[PDB]
């Protein structure tokens, strides 16, 4: 008796698996069809064949879905900002504090090539970097650092390490990589969307 | 002296959380003078360690004592002397993190190095000022002989 | 001036080694030295990686008026 | 209007004169003001000059912009006449904002 | 040809007809369905078209 409820159960498998076939086919090809035409202009607009303005930059963005990092975003700071610490570990350099980390990042991003990128982005940068610096204040604070770099237990530097060469390799990944990961004009911006959904 | 540290310990307990492997231990161990906490974990099937036993551990930048810090290549058919040969069990490994004791609200003191002995972790914690030349990135010995 | 965008577009790769390599098929003089590989795209590929190839891309902006780059002048990337 | 008004008053409240047009709201819409409904992001109209900046910007004819119906309960709401254009601050899923453009027919 | 008792030659089905739509490709699809499956010439007088 348990044999035959078990196969009463088993069999529905067997039987979705063979309604499935036509009605999905049938979805994907209307819609496919019905979203093929559209491209991706040198102006970042996308327009029908007849020219007329669908999305006046695709997405809002202009990014690539096909290039994000992070949960729908180009980019996840903190795993950045950790990569290029491991990467260039600089003896040398001397551990900065508040006030020079937010001076030295607002001087680099005085630069007009930082000013030829996207605002927003510019902004949640300069956010993040506020976030490190409040939390590097904390920890030089609850255990008496001194921001003249004479402490004698010197290990208590290491706490929250940060120097001016990494502060600015950090800036320059950061724009490189939210520079490259937008939609090429040109691409089949259509084809791609009613793909994704079909599937 | 390449010596960053240096110490007598004493085991207090194997395995908090009951066997997990067949070949590793999860020592958890005080230090006798100084108030240093340690968590070691070692090959029981080499060097095989009772619930009791007492050691002296000392982490060393390099085994040339005579201070020699030609680091290049390691050889192990080496035979000239070296700091190897005063004790009975050695491992080599990378400090790769060092934090603060959160803790602690005031009068924070103490932290906390790791160590990873290509897979084999340790955590040595206590007071600010014994640690002094613990360096993220840098490459240490681990010198370990028992005591009666 | 020029505003579009300063970097190449896989497509306008796709399309300069179609054309050179088609072009190197029909025997055209090769801008580079060769050392001996007998595939046209192999040897597009190296030359574009010299970046010596003779191609000027001309992109059409919708209205109609367009643009020319050439293809020593784009940031290629990977 | 309380509750509707009669056919061959429809009809009339199109040809009344060129020079008089007359604007008929429902009770039952007027006693929420869609302005403020979560589902509407705030829409603006413009004077002529803007809309002429705009179609220089992005080198437009003035027939390709996406459109608006002039029966739209916004549309209505703003009594504007068809040929007029709208901007619309779409709030985003971020501090960030989307502007779109809209035309009325 | 379509079987295998007479020769054959397999299908570009209309889904692989929206796969190299959606890469973006251009000359891969014309030469996969006019080259070399149907290619062929015609003339017409360009006064009566
Ligand atoms: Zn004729």
């Amino acid at each position: 008796t348990e044999f035959f409820f078990h196969t009463m159960a088993g069999r529905e498998g067997l039987v979705d698996t063979a309604v499935k076939t036509a009605e999905t086919g049938y979805m994907q090809r209307r819609l496919v069809k019905s979203l093929e035409d559209l491209c991706s202009q040198y102006d970042l607009t996308v327009r029908s064949s007849t020219g007329d303005i669908i999305q006046f930059i695709y997405g809002g963005d202009g990014l690539d879905p096909a290039a994000m990092e992070g949960k729908d975003e180009p980019l996840e700071f903190k795993r950045v900002l950790d990569n290029i610490k491991a990467v260039f570990p600089c003896p040398s350099e001397p551990a900065l504090s508040k006030n020079e980390l937010i001076l030295t990042t607002e001087s680099i991003m005085k630069k007009s090539e930082f000013l030829c990128c996207q605002d927003s982005f510019l902004q949640e940068i300069k956010k993040f970097i506020k976030g490190v610096s409040e939390k590097i204040k904390k920890t030089r604070d609850k255990y008496g650092i001194n921001d003249n770099g004479t402490t004698e237990p010197r290990v208590l530097y290491q706490l929250d390490r940060i120097t001016p060469t990494q502060v600015e390799k950090f800036l320059e990944t950061c724009r490189d990589k939210y520079m490259r990961a937008q939609m090429e004009p040109g691409s089949a911006v259509g084809a791609l969307c009613a793909q994704s959904i079909g599937e | 002296a390449g010596i960053l540290f240096e110490d007598i310990f004493d085991v207090k307990d194997i395995d908090p959380e009951g066997k997990k492997f067949d070949r590793v231990s999860r020592l958890h161990c005080e230090s006798e003078s100084f108030k240093m906490d340690l968590i070691l974990d070692v090959n029981i099937q080499i060097y095989p360690v009772d619930l009791g036993d007492k050691f002296r551990l000392v982490i060393a930048s390099t085994l040339y004592e005579d201070g020699t810090l030609d680091d290049g290549e390691y050889n192990p058919t080496d035979d000239r002397p070296s700091r190897a040969d005063q004790f009975e069990y050695v491992m080599y490994g990378k400090v790769y993190r060092i934090e603060g004791d959160e803790t602690s609200t005031e009068a924070a003191t103490r932290l906390s190095a790791y160590v990873s002995y290509g897979g084999l972790l340790m955590r040595l914690q206590g007071d600010a000022n014994n640690l002094h030349g613990f360096e993220v990135d840098s490459r240490v010995y681990l010198l370990m002989k028992k005591l009666a | 001036k020029r505003i579009t965008t300063p970097y190449m577009t896989k497509y306008e790769r796709a399309r300069v080694l179609g054309t050179r390599a088609l072009q190197i098929a029909m025997c055209a003089p090769v801008m580079v030295e060769l050392e001996g590989e007998t595939d046209p795209l192999l040897i597009a590929m190296k030359e574009l990686k010299a970046r010596k190839i003779p191609i000027i891309i001309r992109r059409y902006l919708p209205d109609g008026s367009y643009e020319d780059w050439g293809v020593d002048e784009l940031i290629i990337t990977d | 209007v309380q509750q509707g008004m009669t056919p061959s008053a429809k009809q009339s409240l199109v040809d009344m004169a060129p020079k008089y047009i007359l604007e008929q709201f429902l009770q039952q819409e007027l006693l929420i003001n869609i302005t403020e409904h979560e589902l509407v992001p705030e829409h603006v109209v413009m004077t002529k000059e803007e809309v002429t900046e705009l179609l220089a910007r992005y080198k437009l004819r003035e027939n390709q912009l996406p459109r608006i119906q002039a029966g739209d309960p916004v549309a209505r709401y703003f009594g504007i006449k068809r040929g007029q254009v709208v901007k619309i601050i779409r709030p985003s899923e971020t501090a960030g904002r989307y502007i779109t453009y809209r035309l009325v027919q | 040809t379509e079987g295998r008792s007479r020769d054959g030659g397999l299908r570009l089905g209309e889904m692989e007809r929206d796969c190299l739509i959606g890469y973006g490709a251009s000359m891969l699809l014309l030469e996969r369905l006019m080259i070399s499956s149907d290619a062929f010439e015609v003339d017409v007088c360009g006064q009566c078209g």
